[PDB]
DNA sequence: GATCTGGCCTGTCTTA
DNA sequence: GATCTGGCCTGTCTTA
């Protein structure tokens, strides 16, 4: 119990310059109540949430105190002499909030709170140096494995529906307000003896498109406006598709925003969401236009469970399918997909069946099922397209480990688009899932803007959220008060490095 | 004096805890919901009509010179009333925005045309204010008056978030009641004057406001600095002279202690006070007649409706006035799964 | 009891056999001592009451024909009150 | 010839993949209930209508008069035709009960009264055997034969249990073909005769057999032993002479090889072999029809339907003959969210 | 025209 | 009579 109080936050000294905006200079604070100084009082708008949160800046500095190791055993392996050239870090942090339903509120005593329960987290993904000048940025530590649940550092703990945006700005609005006071200020710690500076760039590119698009003041999810990254209207983005070019970004959005609202030139509804291209809504968070790698698998996976739905009877024969034989023709698929593939039926589709749907073997159980001969060819090589294109965004850095794919990605997609377009027209004339489009419009550009993706994905985040039900059975208090306390902590502790290194045994 | 039981029909995910009814020129329209406007009614206004206990929420259009509006929770509605140049006026300033934050804007919303069968466009006017503006607020209320014979408007009361110098992320969500001077806005021009008050050494909030020719009355509300719910009514008086508009101002002996009170017109100038939260746990279910005369406030109590042991036992409750005496009070509900709808409601009416 | 119910040596018909075999329309597979299970008679009283409870809340035997809005309505009042006290 | 889908309407759980159709007096009643009965129908038959693709189950009502009957999956159904005494039967020999058991009891089902209001009642009949009682099996088939003029009744084939001594815990839930003796029953009286013949080597299985005059034809069945499926057609003749039921029997060359066939009677004695299976992985999709004669049977496929996908590559596939050239066959389907009723079903037609 | 039966649809109960 | 607009249902889509 005492062992510990070092690899929590609140127990390293550290200092920012120039000071913080709006933040205490106590470094000190440990798992703080979220809810953050709420009156509670009747008359006001209830504080129906219970929350934990580590002061932002306190939990960075912990998690980068704990990095200290491994920084310093790859300044040394760069040989990159330590105690000179020390102020010029640059940290890059990944951060990502997503939420999670059904999990069962307690008896308690109070307050009352909804059963979906959201977990904000963040991972640091690179730190790097640049003086004396000279040479770019320098990578030192880059995340090896970041879609591992075993680095999520968790931050804020909360009891919210995700649907409620009132409660949910409520309590991430702190949050969000150290982040953009951070940015500016260079952090000072001691580490490996000196005391040296570290800046941060902060990219949130974990959340989901329905989250995305509702801190950003979308319309979600299935909008005429597809795009978080461009401007496209669904029906335009049907006949063109490969080309197109991103736009959206935050400044753009609230500036957009600030025009919805004000209405200088006075159009009506209609055309006033036309000008402003769909932002209803004043965003709060800042998000990087970036592409979730998890989502979009899952998207088209189920795009084609569609399509091959559709291929097992005739649809582009007779146009108007009956009711009785749209679950016949789904049963006949999943008895297939069961009898070869090894594939059983789900509700909602996982990314797991998703990457047992994909793959060419299992478009293999379902060619045989279509009687035509050409589109039998047809769909095969759509699929074989598909998997030519799908490791470009699914792997880690592309730039490396698959260069061919990544610079054949353009006329690839192109190729894709143009058959969809020409035999399977009837199912996309007006319509285009969001992902497939995102998928076929702006990965090149992303991959040449970040370096990379799906090293950025959801994943890292989501994958966690298992951890937080078993760390709300085993290691849960357990009453609804110091319930998220524990939790936060535990995780937290599970998340170190330090002990990791430690249960590696060293081979 | 009776309440009937109203179903929520379709989409009551709507209603949220603070809330406000405009009634103008007939119906009254719901304004402020959950979360940011949907599609289905991108204006955030909603005609709201009570049929045979149905309760139904309809999409308002606005007219195309209008700005769009935030669904604020808890703003300041003044019903300015028919005169030159231009009825019929609501002045909501400033509320909540429902992404969290206060809006220090305030709007001019009224009715435009209709039908051509049953429509009602609308428009909502932004007014720059020229100040010495007043400080961004939720809770407090805001006036129509006249004096000799001009129009202006007076503006006090509610809380705002801690100054923004000694904010710190932990006592962020924290709120203060803000400084106790009144600010008279004209309607036009956008001249907003701050007075300071020798008589009112704090602020307060939720303190229901009656205004009668040249003076307004505030009614208790709730002070968070000694968390207490003053009995002690408080009247004022304005002054509107060429070109200073000098304001006196006293304080009443006796007056009723309450907070998020309802005040559902009635009479001429006879509002019911339908009650609100007494303490910071018991709310009043007495339900009280005032009327507001020049000798000075008349004050009755009236036998209450009958509550059904729901709303006797229930830990909180709201609503707004549909005007001519009626009025709409919410009930928050439990059970599981999700009703699905959260609030339960009841309509109240009087004679 | 069952091969009576098959056999029905008697001729008698389907309303009143079953009254005559009194229940048994099967041929039991197992033989479980006649006991009564603990844990379920608790869920079952309990929820009994809280049936009874929640219909004594407002008036039943007064007025005997309640909807599904008063009904439903009892039941938040009920909870609501378990849930604060 | 054509084939066309069906909607169970409500209640498809009552079908369980072994089960038995009765066609008599125009409409058929379907028999084999899963699981025990459930007093919606305590009987536990079903009269089966289907109209406009709609398949409607309603629940039969036995006579006073009548045993009642536990829903046997796979039992031994022989039509007995109209004649003197009592027409019209049915046989029914022994099946296994929902319980796992064997009845090894025969029972007589016939048609009682009608309607009032499109209702029939029905009455079954136990009868008593002694013996050379026949060993308790199941799938094998039973058949209707007339010697001048006296008629009775041939058994044989099937499975059952492993015997009372073999019988162990472990091997409790193997099966194993019952040897091959034929047994002659009496309709009345209970008399059961046991003969056996060279040149039956084997006990079968699924084995379909036909009947006309005083001559049986078995179908290849499924001979568990040596797992073929034989393409030996099997051919008996008997003549019951004063006092002595004479037996005889031949083999003959090509007889087809599928077990769990489906025949449905279309002409005076032609019937149309759907066929359940050609092996033990792929089902058979041929349809077949097969007439017979003095002479001999005689085998002529005709085009078999256009399947659908589905029933092209479903697994498994089961159904019952609604008589009249007329066939009901029964797709499982595997869907999440469970469907919930689990067999598509498909009308299935001759010319 | 009007029974009877079965029907569905409702509609409550009891166990789960 | 017969528009209008909304209203609900339905209808598929589209996200989680
Ligand atoms: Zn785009």
């Amino acid at each position: 119990r005492n062992a510990e109080k070092e690899l929590l936050p609140g127990f390293h000294q550290f200092e920012w310059q120039p000071a913080l905006k709006n933040v205490s200079t106590s470094w000190d604070v440990g798992i703080i109540d979220g809810l953050s100084g709420w009156t509670v009082s009747v008359d006001d708008v209830p504080a129906d949430t219970i929350s934990r949160r580590f002061r932002y800046d306190v939990a960075l500095v912990s998690a980068l105190k704990d990095l200290e190791e491994d920084i310093m055993e790859g300044l040394r392996e760069r040989a990159l002499d330590d105690s000179m050239c020390t102020s010029g870090f640059t940290v890059v942090v990944k951060e990502s909030c997503d939420g999670m339903g059904d999990v069962s509120e307690k008896h308690g005593s109070g307050p009352a709170v909804p059963e979906k329960a959201v977990r904000f987290s963040f991972t640091i993904m690179s730190i790097s140096i640049r003086l004396e000048g000279e040479d770019d940025g320098i990578t030192i530590f880059q995340e090896q494995k970041p879609n591992s649940e075993l680095s999520c550092r968790p931050l804020c703990l909360m009891f919210v529906d995700e649907s409620d945006h009132e409660t949910l700005t409520a309590i991430l609005g702190p949050v969000v307000a150290e982040r953009k006071a951070m940015m500016e200020s260079r952090l000072i710690i001691s580490v490996g003896g000196l005391l040296r500076s570290f800046r941060f760039f902060f990219r949130g590119t974990g959340y989901d498109e329905k989250m995305v698009r509702e801190m950003e003041g979308l319309e979600a999810s299935g909008s005429t406006y597809i795009c978080t990254l461009c401007d496209s209207t669904r029906a335009e983005a049907s006949q063109n598709m490969v080309l197109h070019s991103i736009t959206r970004s935050h400044d753009e959005n609230l500036e957009r925003y600030e025009i919805w609202r004000k209405n200088p030139f006075s159009e009506s509804a209609d055309e006033l969401r036309d000008r402003v291209k769909g932002v209803s809504a004043k965003p709060f968070m800042e998000t990087q236009p970036t592409l979730d790698a998890l989502h979009c698998d899952i998207g088209n996976a189920t795009e084609f469970y569609k399509i091959f739905q559709d291929e097992i009877g005739e649809v582009y024969q007779k146009p108007n399918p009956s009711r009785e034989e749209r679950r016949r023709w789904r049963s006949t698929l999943d008895k297939q997909l069961r009898k070869k593939m090894k594939l059983k039926p789900v509700m909602r589709m996982n990314g797991n069946y998703a990457r047992r749907l994909m793959t060419r073997e299992a478009v293999e159980a379902v060619c045989e099922l279509v009687p035509s001969e050409e589109r039998r060819e047809a769909l095969l090589k759509l699929m074989d397209l598909y998997l030519q294109m799908k490791p470009v965004w699914r792997s880690t850095c592309p730039s490396r480990d698959c260069p061919d794919q990544l610079c054949q990605y353009s006329y690839n997609s192109q190729q894709f688009a143009d058959l969809l377009s020409s035999m399977f027209k009837y199912r996309y004339d007006g319509k285009i899932t969001n992902y497939l489009h995102k998928t076929l419009a702006h990965v090149p550009e992303i991959v040449e803007r970040d370096g990379s993706i799906g090293a950025w994905a959801s994943e890292g985040n989501e994958s966690g959220n298992k951890l937080f039900r078993r760390f709300r059975k085993m290691n849960a208090r357990q009453s609804k008060t110091f319930e998220l306390e524990d939790i936060l902590k535990h995780h937290w502790l599970y998340t170190s490095k330090y002990l990791q290194k430690f249960m590696e045994a060293h081979k | 004096m009776s309440l009937q039981p109203l179903t929520a029909v379709n989409c009551g995910s709507l209603v949220q805890p603070g809330f406000s009814l405009l009634d103008l020129e007939g119906d009254v329209y719901l304004f402020g919901q959950k979360g940011w406007p949907k599609r289905s009614c991108p204006t955030g206004i909603f005609g709201v009509r009570i049929k045979k206990g149905e309760l139904k929420l309809r999409a308002i259009s606005f007219s195309n010179n209008s700005s769009y509006l935030p669904p604020l929770r808890c703003p300041a509605i003044a019903h300015f009333e028919a005169q030159d140049g231009k009825p019929e006026c609501y002045l909501i300033h400033g509320g909540r925005t429902p992404n969290n934050e206060l809006s220090s804007s305030l709007y001019m919303l009224s009715v435009d045309s209709r039908g051509c069968n049953r429509k009602v466009t609308l428009r909502c006017e932004e007014k720059e204010l020229v100040g010495d503006v007043p400080s961004a607020r939720y809770g407090h209320t805001l006036s129509v008056i006249n004096s000799r014979g001009k129009t202006a408007c007076v503006l006090f009361g509610g809380r705002s978030y801690m100054p923004p110098t000694e904010r710190t992320t932990q006592n962020w969500n924290s709120v203060v009641d803000c400084p106790p001077q009144v600010y008279l806005i004209d309607l036009e021009f956008g001249c907003c004057t701050a007075h300071t008050l020798p008589e009112l050494t704090d602020g307060q909030s939720f303190h229901v406001a009656l205004a009668r020719q040249d003076c307004v009355y505030f009614l208790g509300g709730h002070i968070l600095s000694s968390d207490c719910r003053p009995s002690r009514l408080i009247r004022l008086h304005v002054e509107l002279l060429l070109g200073s508009p000098v304001l006196t101002c006293t304080i009443l002996h006796e007056g009723l202690t309450i907070t998020s009170a309802i005040a559902s017109p009635i009479g001429y100038h006879e509002y019911i006070i339908f009650g609100g939260y007494q303490s910071e746990t018991q709310k009043r279910m007495e339900c009280t007649y005032v009327g507001l005369d020049d000798v000075g406030v008349h004050m009755e109590s009236r036998e209450p409706p009958q509550w059904t042991s729901e709303i006797s036992h229930s830990r909180t409750w709201f609503g707004g006035s549909l005007g001519k005496g009626t009025a709409l009070v919410a009930i928050p509900s439990e059970g599981n799964p999700t009703p699905p709808e959260a609030y339960h409601f009841y309509q109240v009416s009087f004679q």
